[PDB]
């Protein structure tokens, strides 16, 4: 029946909707996880570097 | 990413093939169906069969192995477009 | 009732029992087997490392600083390098103040454990660690995190480690 | 004693099914006892990790259940006596099986709503394979322990054929530490040892007579030493075996004797030093894989919602305990609540067995 498809589709759009959505956040994720890990190594190495001259 | 596939299958398989589609993509695919507007003549036996297209749409790969494999369980023919 | 260590250690009988009653129920009861210390091995990041990498379990890291004060983390997983950050909301942080006092998950991050080339370390929230220590097991740092809300844990938000532990549960 | 679980769409919200259908399934007749089911708002996602984690979420339900049945046999080769008290150590959330899947709850601290189901799901692969890694070095623990008692038992049990020396052996029984003499021992039964008490003496040269003595005598039998000199002994054993006179040689070995003595004690006293650590780690796991089990079910129910009726949910999970007498006029109703949706059903469908405890 006809009805059931367009519930179907309905449902498909709100899974690549949300798809579309869970990739993107992966990706910033990520890119939170890495900015927090290379700012942080970073950032206590050279400060590490410069208190040993200091 | 988004998927699909289009094809073609005997016309009487049509109502077995939808039921076993939407078991294997639990409750969910959107599909389309029509005959063709004249029999096809067999390359072997020259027998001319009443096949219709079909068309399936659905999301990544794992979706792409269920509908492929129930094609095939029917004996239909998928086409790229 | 407290549990028993395969040697001794950095911690009190007292101690022993104050981190006891933290256990999660994977590790509640079983007897602590020591992975590392700078009593009883080489002082070296790299050490920590190979003498944890065999293990498929969770830890208890213990430190005292050159100050006297005594901290650490349970953890979830063994100490080793890592790509990405790893473990889970069972890991904490932890200080004798000389009260016993505890730094569970804030639930607001997942980065609970990092090891680098160079450095261990613990949380993540910016710049700032709620542990790090370099390769030699020496100079270490240690403030507020946004993955613990932690304490400063040693005397000093810079710290140089007289001492360093890592026990296991087996 | 059995529960089903299933789920379907809420009108608009997942109150509205739940209200006709719980009254049906209790008021038509006592078709079964019927709730809602607590399975939580869990983080939603792509169809790739739905329909992978809903062939993956079966294959660990037949593990899990594997697992969880073999904890609580484990409990119940501990309990050897008390066979019945079964039912009242399996426990999960401190409750009978009866009750907490009536009363379940999701532990949405060690399975965190937030986490993909992917993640949830391997969680409960990973720590129910440690407990079968548990169960499997559990086992060598105890199944060595208790076969060793039950051939300590074997060694005390039945006539001087099969019960123990170190029960009736004493020294001044035997002449030995010698040259020229020996002493051998032989087993009779009750009716022969009345020819036996002469006829060793027949079996071979160098006897002397009157040497035959009795150790101890039971229900069927005798057993004797026989002392003698050297240059018999190879004679008399084997003319013993050929008139059936049964050979069993304890020349008075007291590293033996103490072994059998100081092993009855010892697989006794560590096998109740293994029972207790065994009944405290078969509660904790069992607790452990029987809630993770239902957690399966609360993930198939789940997946199988969100994939049926897509992301914009408002289903309901539910809870039924079947009466055997009306199972079929069950399925009728459910179906007649239920056919407008779509062994198969309209409504999703799933079940928990009871029989843990036998």
């Amino acid at each position: 029946s006809d009805a059931d498809v367009q519930k179907q589709i309905k449902h498909m759009m709100a899974f690549i909707e949300q798809e579309a959505n869970e990739k993107a956040e992966e990706i910033d994720a990520k890119a939170e996880e890495e900015f927090n890990i290379e700012k942080g190594r970073l950032v206590q190495t050279q400060r590490l570097k410069i208190m040993e001259y200091y | 990413r988004l998927g699909f596939v289009a094809g073609v299958i005997n016309r009487e398989r049509i109502p077995t093939f939808e039921r076993m589609l939407w078991r294997v993509c639990r409750g969910n695919v959107f599909l389309r169906q029509a005959e063709i507007e004249n029999p096809l003549e067999d390359p072997v036996t020259g027998d001319y069969v009443h096949k219709s297209v079909f068309i399936i749409f659905f999301q990544g790969d794992q979706l792409k192995n269920r509908v492929k494999k129930i094609c095939e369980g029917f004996r239909a023919s998928l086409y790229p477009c | 009732l407290p549990i028993l260590q395969s040697h001794s250690a950095l911690l009190e009988n007292m101690h022993i029992e104050q981190l006891a009653r933290r256990l999660p129920a994977r590790v509640q009861g079983y007897p602590w087997r020591l992975a590392y210390s700078t009593l009883e091995h080489g002082t070296s990041l790299k050490t920590l490392y190979r003498k944890s990498a065999s293990l498929d379990s969770p830890v208890l890291l213990v430190i005292k600083d050159m100050d006297n004060q005594i901290f650490g983390a349970y953890a979830t997983h063994p100490f080793r390098f890592s790509d990405h950050y790893y473990g889970t909301g069972e890991t904490f942080l932890y200080t004798f103040s000389p009260n016993f006092k505890v730094f569970k998950w804030s639930g607001e991050n997942s980065y609970f454990i990092n090891g680098d080339i160079s450095s261990l370390e613990l949380g993540g929230g910016g710049g700032r660690f709620g542990l790090w220590l370099d390769a030699d097991l020496y100079h270490g740092r240690s403030n507020s995190c946004s993955t613990f809300n932690n304490d400063i844990l040693s005397k000093k938000e810079d710290f140089i480690v007289q001492d360093l532990e890592v026990w296991t549960f087996e | 004693t059995e529960f089903w679980l299933i789920s379907a769409p809420g009108e608009k919200t997942c109150q509205q099914t739940w209200e006709k259908l719980h009254a049906a399934t209790t008021k038509n007749n006592n078709l079964a006892v019927s709730s809602k089911f607590n399975i939580p708002d869990l983080k939603v996602g792509t169809l790739d990790v739905l329909v992978g984690l809903s062939d993956e979420l079966a294959k660990l339900d037949a593990f899990v259940e594997g697992v969880v049945k073999k904890v609580a046999q484990y409990m119940a080769d501990v309990l050897e006596d008390s066979k019945d008290k079964v039912q009242e150590n399996l426990l999960a959330s401190g409750v009978d099986l009866v009750t907490y899947i009536t009363r379940f709850q999701w532990d949405m601290a060690k399975y965190p709503i937030k986490q993909s189901l992917k993640n949830i799901s391997e969680i409960i692969a990973k720590g129910v394979t440690q407990i079968d890694n548990d169960l499997k070095s559990r086992a060598s623990a105890y199944n060595n322990l208790k076969g060793n008692l039950q051939n300590l038992e074997r060694k005390n049990a039945g006539s001087l054929l099969t019960r123990s020396l170190a029960e009736i052996v004493k020294k001044d029984d035997f002449v030995l530490d010698s040259e020229y003499l020996v002493t051998l021992l032989v087993v009779v039964p009750k009716l022969n040892h009345n020819d036996w008490i002469k006829q060793y003496e027949t079996l071979a040269e160098m006897v002397v007579p009157r040497s035959s003595n009795v150790l101890s005598e039971d229900q069927d039998s005798y057993l004797c030493n026989v002392t003698l000199f050297k240059k018999a002994v190879d004679d008399f054993r084997h003319k013993a075996r050929e008139n059936k006179f049964i050979v069993r040689d304890f020349q008075y070995n007291e590293e033996e004797m103490r072994a059998d003595k100081e092993e009855m004690n010892r697989l006794s006293t560590d096998k109740k030093k293994q029972f207790g650590p065994l009944v405290r780690w078969l509660k904790v796991n069992f607790s452990e894989a029987f809630i993770a089990w239902i957690h399966i079910k609360a993930l198939r129910v789940f997946v199988e919602s969100v994939l049926r009726y897509g992301l914009p949910v408002n289903f309901q999970a539910m809870l039924l305990q079947p009466n055997k007498k009306s199972v079929k006029k069950l399925r009728e109703v459910l179906h007649e609540l239920y056919k407008h949706l779509d062994e198969y059903y309209p409504y999703v469908y799933y079940k928990i067995d009871c029989n843990l405890l036998e």
